[PDB]
């Protein structure tokens, strides 16, 4: 394939290897975030508004 | 007491063992079991 102004390979190695086989795949990756939230905050008089 | 000579080869690659459902017995030994070398029959010696 050619990409950008570049030429380079394309495969997905999940049928050559890998298959039928109990190791899985490693490119699929794990992502990681944290999330935060406040339970039982007050806000002062001057934001109670509708 | 296995096959001796298959008849046409298997062309699809698939793990067998998540597939048990659709098969009546299903066996599968590690790696060289050493019961499937003896054999043993039964005979019949002369008839009068």
């Amino acid at each position: 394939v050619v990409v950008g102004d570049r030429l380079v390979f394309l495969e997905a190695l999940e049928k050559r290897v890998y298959q039928a086989t109990q190791v899985p795949y490693p490119l699929v990756g794990n992502l990681d975030v944290t999330f935060v939230m406040p339970l039982g905050v007050f806000k002062p008089a001057a934001d109670r508004y509708a | 007491r296995p096959a001796i000579l298959p008849s046409g080869q298997i062309l699809s690659n698939i793990e067998v063992h998540s597939h048990r459902a659709l098969f009546d017995i299903f066996k599968r030994f590690r790696s060289d079991d050493n019961n499937l070398y003896g054999a043993e029959f039964d005979a019949l010696l002369g008839t009068y």
